[PDB]
């Protein structure tokens, strides 16, 4: 829990539109040129949520914006970032020993979910930096100080998700939605390319990631933002960590009611939001 | 112009031809 | 049931004993409902 | 005239379950009036052509 | 035989000419398949069941049960079984069934606070210490633990919540130690409207059976068919397609003929139903192939007769069937109403209506006597 | 009822535990059928 | 907390009427070995 001193700046919550993303499936039924009226906690019809930058500075500040966010019924998650900055979150009431605490991490070489009462740092984060100046790789060190009476723990998702490259923008418009319902943490996630540079307008429905049964008492989350040794700009000889540009947005799920159109091929292309 | 047809098929719904077939009514038109 | 208003049976009982007074209530008024609507449809006939 | 129907109780109800059939027994003659009904209605759509 | 269902059907010996819905013919299905995952692994009951310390009731041990084969006959073994209330399952059934998952949670009360473990209670272990939900499905196994949880000198590891502000929620756990306070003053320790919420237990031997301790584990389940997963020990058998059959599912229990199907379905997908919420496609739990389910073949059964005083021939329509299923059926003997009306060849004919077995088809046009329908009349004649 | 497939039910309950769920089902379908067949005959007699 | 109390075949009735029903005092001085309300949830018991 070492953290090297910087010229934090406070973070600012910027305003944008939802559209018409967020939409996932809600259940495991194949369904085939169908309207399918559901009752579901979805992300409202142009709502509108919260964007926030991480980003280091040319005169020295870097936007280190990890604030912590209530949770409420689900989170819906979208992220474009190009190094991986944004590496996963913290889920918890108190987020500390006292109550078990839900922690997703990317561990560069798989995928880390752990449920155990860390005694998180005051801003955990996971140290990246370069070995031997050979081997680049991540350390949990600077997420919690010790881990006790741990009762879930699952290392899987063997995927690096963006490896297809940059091509349109970073194509990692990683799009989640976190909700926690009988126990079940749900994690739905759809990895869009980008036609443009930020939040394209279009209609991409939400596949389910993964389905844990923590069973476990979720009100506040948190964002993991890695961070690099130096050596990531070219011609700068400022000897000091740095974190590159990314951008993620938040909104929040309601109970909704929602019209979706599976086509003839079982996905979902279309939806109405019926209250809108 | 006269799935929703199948369904209701497979739970005891059934549904009758006529007596009279079309050629039959245009044969009388 | 207990009682014909919805406001005392949900004010009197925890929810689990208050389904089945809620149920019984919900019965009798989706009859009359439907009588009232079978009804009008004859009379609708009649009219046209 | 319009499309003639038929309905099975016993399918429609309680398909191919023999408790389901053996409770329904108990309610009398309710699906041979709606059958008779129905295949009123058809005698009578074709009566209309 | 047909005329004989008729005349049941009309309750009368006289049957006058016409036709007459008399029944309903179904197809039987042939063999009974049962379709489970690869689990082998029995589920870790007697590590729940057979622990050496249980934690207290006020803190309830909770255990995760999943991706294992829930073999119940163990229960049996290692238990006295002084209760075993079972709550919206059937234990006589509990190995047929696939639940999502199992929750196991164990603890230790009093004998006589036995009966406050179920839905809708009320009581000090019910509002304090241990709520379960109005609509729990699930069972629960009380066995008395004298021998194991009770000390010459006094047992008093063992904790119970006797005082709380507000009743527990369904599934939610309290291990604060903050003082009860009753009123508004606020209380800084033991003293005047101040009560420890935990009291010990103390089990001890020499007490009597309503007090001696008591080992509860509640085995709480979710059955939904979509996620299976851990299923009781049913040997899965072969899978045969296009035959009606009693086909089940990882407990999802049917009746119909499986099909290759071209649906694809996502990775996350498990079944298919059809626009009216009726499944029409499922998983197979093996060869993860995508089956398409039809339900067996069946229609109505209408006779045909010239009146029972000209004649006490019949003729047997079986209304929206091709004739080659009908014929399939009889030479299988899958058909539902079995008075088989003898075919010659020459006795079957396909109408639009259905299959007409009985009555010969003449190329000739007379005058509708008998309709049988899509134009097709038959009459008693020479 | 606890479930709309009468199966389930069947595999879920002993038959006196189980009866109670059918009757449920049996009832809501038999008012289904009858609320069909009472609205055929009305519109069978505006097409008459 | 009577001092006394009458025998079971000639049960003691008494009246409360014309006060405030603060069913809170009841939780203090009883174990409640037996708790058991019949047409009405005691958690309303205050509410009505
Ligand atoms: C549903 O998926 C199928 C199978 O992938 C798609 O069918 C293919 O369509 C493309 C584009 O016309 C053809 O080149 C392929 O030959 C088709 N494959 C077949 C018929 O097996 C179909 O287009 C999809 N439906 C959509 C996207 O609406
Ligand atoms: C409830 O108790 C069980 C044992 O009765 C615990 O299960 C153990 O969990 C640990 C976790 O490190 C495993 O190493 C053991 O193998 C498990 N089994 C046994 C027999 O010890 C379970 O963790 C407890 N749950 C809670 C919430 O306290
Ligand atoms: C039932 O017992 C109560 C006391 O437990 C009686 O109430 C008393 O009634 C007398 C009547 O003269 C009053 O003076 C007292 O103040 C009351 N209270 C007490 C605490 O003594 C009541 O009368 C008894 N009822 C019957 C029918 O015997
Ligand atoms: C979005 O929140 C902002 C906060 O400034 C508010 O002005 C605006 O009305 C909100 N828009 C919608 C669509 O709720
Ligand atoms: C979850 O934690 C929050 C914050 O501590 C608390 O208010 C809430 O009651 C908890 N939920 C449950 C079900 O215990
Ligand atoms: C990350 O993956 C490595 C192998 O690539 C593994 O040994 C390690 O335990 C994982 N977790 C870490 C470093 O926290
Ligand atoms: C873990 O459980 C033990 C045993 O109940 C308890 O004493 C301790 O406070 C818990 N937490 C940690 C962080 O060890
Ligand atoms: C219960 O029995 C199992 C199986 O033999 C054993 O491993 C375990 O230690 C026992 N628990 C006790 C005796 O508390
Ligand atoms: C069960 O095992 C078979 C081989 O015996 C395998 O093909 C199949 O995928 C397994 N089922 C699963 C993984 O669900
Ligand atoms: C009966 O089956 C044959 C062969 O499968 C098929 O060609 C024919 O169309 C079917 N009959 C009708 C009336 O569709
Ligand atoms: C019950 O308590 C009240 C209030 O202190 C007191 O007046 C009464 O005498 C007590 N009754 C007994 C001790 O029988």
């Amino acid at each position: 829990c070492v953290m090297p001193l910087f010229n934090l700046i406070t973070t600012t919550q910027s305003y944008t539109n939802s559209f018409t993303r967020g939409v996932y499936y809600p259940d495991k039924v194949f369904r085939s040129s169908v309207l399918h009226l559901t009752q579901d906690l979805f992300l409202p019809f142009f709502s509108n949520v919260t964007w926030f930058h991480a980003i280091s500075g040319t005169n020295g500040t870097k936007r280190f914006d990890n604030p912590v966010l209530p949770f409420n019924d689900g989170v819906y998650f979208a992220s474009t970032e190009k190094s991986n900055i944004i590496r996963g979150w913290i889920f918890g009431t108190t987020l500390d020993s006292k109550t078990q605490s839900l922690l997703i991490v990317n561990n560069a070489t798989n995928v880390f979910i752990k449920v155990c009462e860390f005694q998180f740092c005051n801003d955990p984060f996971l140290d990246v930096y370069h070995k031997n100046n050979k081997s680049w790789m991540e350390s949990e060190s600077g997420v919690y100080s010790s881990a006790n009476n741990c009762t879930f723990e699952y290392v899987s998702q063997p995927f690096l998700m963006d490896l297809e490259g940059k091509q349109g923008n970073f194509k990692n418009l990683r799009e989640f939605v976190f909700k926690n319902i009988d126990g079940y943490f749900k994690i739905y996630s759809k990895h869009t390319p980008i036609i443009g540079r930020d939040f394209p307008q279009g209609f991409s429905a939400l596949e389910p990631l993964v389905d844990l049964p923590i069973g476990i008492n979720i009100t506040r989350f948190q964002t993991l933002l890695a961070l690099n040794r130096s050596y990531l700009t070219p011609g700068d000889s400022s000897s000091g960590w740095t974190a590159g540009a990314a951008d993620y947005y938040v909104g929040y799920l309601q109970p909704r009611t929602f019209l979706l159109k599976y086509n003839e091929n079982g996905t979902i292309t279309d939806a109405v939001d019926c209250a809108l | 112009t006269l799935d929703l047809i199948c369904a209701q098929k497979f739970n005891g719904l059934t549904v009758l031809p006529p007596l009279l077939t079309d050629e039959m009514i245009a044969q009388y038109t | 049931a207990i009682s014909s208003v919805l406001n005392d049976i949900l004010s009197r009982l925890d929810p689990p004993e208050a389904e089945v007074q809620i149920d019984r209530l919900i019965t009798g008024r989706l009859q009359s409902l439907q009588t009232y609507v079978t009804q009008q449809l004859i009379r609708a006939a009649e009219i046209r | 005239s319009m499309t003639k129907t038929s309905v099975d109780c016993t399918m429609y109800i309680c398909g191919d379950s023999t408790e389901c059939s053996n409770l329904l027994l108990q309610y009398g003659s309710f699906c041979t009036q709606l059958k008779r009904a129905l295949t009123g209605i058809a005698v009578e759509q074709d009566k209309n052509t | 035989d047909p005329l004989s269902e008729t005349k049941c059907t009309l309750k009368s010996f006289t049957v006058e000419k016409g036709i007459y819905q008399t029944s309903n013919f179904r197809v039987q299905p042939t063999e009974s398949i049962v379709r489970f995952p690869n689990v082998t692994n029995l589920c870790p009951f007697h590590e729940v069941f057979n622990a050496t310390t249980f934690a207290s009731v006020y803190a309830w041990n909770r255990t995760r049960i999943s991706n294992c084969v829930a073999d119940y006959s163990v229960l049996y073994n290692f238990a006295p079984f002084f209760a075993f209330k079972c709550y919206g399952v059937s234990p006589t059934k509990l190995n047929d069934l696939c639940f999502t998952n199992v929750y196991a949670d164990s603890f230790v009360i009093k004998g006589n606070e036995v009966s406050q473990i179920a839905p809708g209670q009320t009581g000090n272990i019910a509002d304090y210490n241990y709520k379960l939900p109005d609509d729990f499905t699930g069972c629960v196994i009380a066995w008395n633990s004298n021998k194991l949880d009770s000390k010459h000198s006094g047992n008093y590891d063992y904790w119970y919540r006797s005082l709380r502000k507000s009743k527990l929620k369904p599934f939610e756990r309290d291990i604060s130690t903050e003082i009860y306070q009753a009123g508004n003053k606020p209380c800084k320790g033991k003293g005047p409207n101040c009560y420890f919420p935990l009291q010990s237990y103390g089990f001890r031997p020499t007490y009597g059976v309503g007090h001696q301790p008591y080992r509860v584990v509640v085995l709480s389940f979710e059955l939904l068919h979509a996620p299976a997963t851990v299923c009781g020990p049913k040997k899965s058998t072969n899978l045969v397609k296009n035959k009606c059959v009693n086909f089940n599912f990882n407990g999802l229990t049917g009746t119909g003929v499986l099909t290759k199907s071209n649906k694809k379905f996502l990775p996350f997908q498990q079944f298919g139903r059809d626009i009216v919420d009726t499944t029409d496609a499922v998983r197979d739990p093996q060869t993860l192939e995508i089956l398409d389910i039809t339900p067996c073949s069946f229609g109505g059964v209408s006779v045909i007769t010239p009146g029972t005083n000209t004649s006490n021939q019949v003729a047997v329509l079986y209304q929206g069937v091709n004739c080659t299923e009908v014929s399939v059926a009889i030479h299988a003997d899958q058909l539902t109403p079995t008075w088989r009306v003898y075919s010659t060849g020459s006795n079957v004919f396909q109408t639009r209506a259905g299959c007409l077995i009985g009555a010969e088809y003449v190329n000739n046009s007379y005058e509708c006597d008998i309709p049988i329908g899509a134009g097709i009349c038959a009459s008693y004649q020479t």
